[PDB]
């Protein structure tokens, strides 16, 4: 995708994450654990629901039309009736092919984008108390117990609290 | 002693392939189908009024072939013609059959109003063993076969004004005998003539005498014509022989009515979209079942599948 996260600097997905589309894995003093990020997950889902509902939006209702199958050879008029229908079908078939191509390219790019948005948001939360390893993982340079992780994940992590500690561990 | 915090995304073990601008096939976590490719094989009887033609074409129901008498004054949203349909009355043709079928199908009714035509000096209600009504000879219910009274067939000249505020459809015809003996025996004059007119139009038909292939006991034929009379206009019928006269008119409507050729059985269910293969759901925007449809239907396309991605790129472990 355009943002280079999904199938990019993040090597692969997590089959184990079943409660969300994007989220967090951590290792600290107290062990390892996993949690879904709801906001990013919902942003992707809402956008996909949006496009799905636009695409399946019932556009047409038709009643008496032209005949499209014929039991006798007639020539000119029937040639025209068939050509009109064949022309229509090819144009609709093209629209359908193009629609899914554009939709799907965009769906991949937007999901890639939401991964990236969450990554950049987290980086910004952590300020000078962590560093980007380049594989979608931050090395946090301080004691971050389960309370501290959950604070990063739920948006309450004050960086000023751990700054002195983390700055020291970084610049050695 | 610090901590590692990894950002990531889900994957699934068995993804689905979709098409994009750049890729013929690329794997995503999930997709949904946009092409309806199946039918139940049955035409749902709601919410459209479905009229099963059974053994009758719309035209035979219109003319009043005796085995189609059950269709008198019927109405429909969709008239369904079956491949088993057959004619069983006097042999006939309709120049521009397709147009008459279309305009009637589209009107959605066979509501017929009898009018008091006065045919002075001819015998009315002619019939044939080609068109049995009960045990005896008969004819199309909506047509009146006129022949000589005594030894004369005078010039018929009649009018019927339209003083209603709707259009009238008149169905009428011309008899084509096989021999000169038949012509003179039925109509006296050696050559007949039928002129049907309004203020705006006129049709004149000369009968042709000659054998046609034998069908249901006759080498003769009837040719069927139609005339629409608008409010304030007047019908005139003029003939010195061979007239197959109207008994009245059909009331015309405009609306959502049509006709479809199908052998699918009718069932009790609800479906907006009908194809000759049967009803189909209309939750998807496209369909590959049949280019012939009626109602709120997905648009016909040539592809049998098109997958809309409903998830991210699938990158498994
Ligand atoms: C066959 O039937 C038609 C229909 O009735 C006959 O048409 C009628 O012919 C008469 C006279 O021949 C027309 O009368 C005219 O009326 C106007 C006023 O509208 C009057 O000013 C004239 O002096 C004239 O008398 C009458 O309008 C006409 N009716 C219609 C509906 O067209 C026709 O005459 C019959 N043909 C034969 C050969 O008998
Ligand atoms: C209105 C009328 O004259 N009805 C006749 C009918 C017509 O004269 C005929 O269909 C015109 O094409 O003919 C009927 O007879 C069929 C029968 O007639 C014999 O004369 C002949 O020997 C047979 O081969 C056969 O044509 C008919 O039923 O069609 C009688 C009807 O009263
Ligand atoms: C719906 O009915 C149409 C018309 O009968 C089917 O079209 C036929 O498809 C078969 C392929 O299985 C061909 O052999 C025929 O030549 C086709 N005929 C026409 C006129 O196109 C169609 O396959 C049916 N579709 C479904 C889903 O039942
Ligand atoms: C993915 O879509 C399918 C239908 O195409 C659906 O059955 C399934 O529940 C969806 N996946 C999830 C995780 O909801």
């Amino acid at each position: 995708g355009l943002f280079g996260a999904i199938a990019g600097f993040i090597e692969n997905g997590w089959e184990g994450m079943i409660d969300g589309w994007y989220g967090f894995r951590h290792q600290n003093s107290e062990g390892t654990g996993q949690a879904a990020d709801l906001k990013s997950t919902q942003a992707a889902i809402d956008q996909i629901n949006g496009k799905l509902n636009r695409v399946i939006e019932k556009t047409n209702e038709k009643f008496h039309q032209i005949e499209k199958e014929f039991s006798e050879v007639e020539g000119r008029i029937q040639d025209l009736e068939k050509y009109v229908e064949d022309t229509k079908i090819d144009l609709w078939s093209y629209n359908a092919e193009l629609l899914v191509a554009l939709e799907n390219q965009h769906t991949i790019d937007l999901t890639d984008s939401e991964m990236n948005k969450l990554f950049e948001k987290t980086g910004r939360q952590l300020r000078e108390n962590a560093e980007d390893m380049g594989n979608g993982c931050f090395k946090i340079y301080h004691k971050c117990d389960n309370a501290c992780i959950e604070s990063i994940r739920n948006g309450t992590y004050d960086h000023d609290v751990y700054r002195d500690e983390a700055l020291n561990n970084r610049f050695q | 002693p610090g901590a590692t915090l990894c950002l990531g995304h889900h994957a699934v073990p068995n993804g689905t392939l979709v098409k994009t601008i750049t890729d013929d096939q690329i794997e995503v976590t999930n997709a949904t189908e946009l092409v309806q490719s199946s039918s139940t094989g049955k035409i749902c009887n709601n919410p459209h009024r479905i009229l099963d033609g059974i053994d009758c074409t719309l035209i035979d129901a219109l003319l009043g072939d005796p085995h189609c008498d059950v269709f008198q004054n019927e109405t429909w949203d969709l008239f369904v013609e079956r491949s088993k349909a057959f004619s069983n009355c006097y042999p006939y043709d309709v120049p521009d059959y397709a147009s008459l079928r279309s305009l009637v199908a589209s009107s959605g009714t066979l509501e017929f109003i009898t009018e008091g035509f006065t045919w002075t000096g001819v015998t009315q209600n002619g019939g044939s063993n080609a068109c049995k009504r009960g045990p005896g000879s008969g004819f199309f219910s909506r047509l009146n076969w006129l022949t000589k009274s005594g030894s004369t067939y005078p010039v018929l000249n009649v009018t019927m004004p339209n003083n209603d505020n709707f259009d009238k459809l008149y169905i009428w015809g011309v008899h084509h005998p096989s021999t000169n003996q038949e012509q003179t025996s039925l109509y006296v004059q050696a050559s007949g003539r039928v002129t049907v007119s309004t203020r705006r139009s006129q049709q004149t038909i000369i009968p042709n005498i000659g054998s046609r292939p034998w069908v249901r006991q006759a080498s003769s034929r009837i040719s069927i014509y139609w005339t629409i009379v608008k409010p304030g206009d007047v019908l005139v019928i003029n003939s010195n022989g061979n007239l197959i006269a109207p008994r009245g008119y059909f009331k015309m409507r405009t609306g959502k009515s049509s006709i479809m050729r199908s052998d699918a059985p009718i069932d009790t269910c609800i479906s907006e979209c009908i194809t000759p293969n049967g009803s189909i759901p209309n939750d998807k925007p496209f369909q590959n079942v049949n280019k012939i449809t009626y109602g709120a239907c997905p648009k016909y396309v040539k592809q049998n599948t098109l997958k809309l991605a409903t998830g991210m790129r699938n990158v498994p472990e």
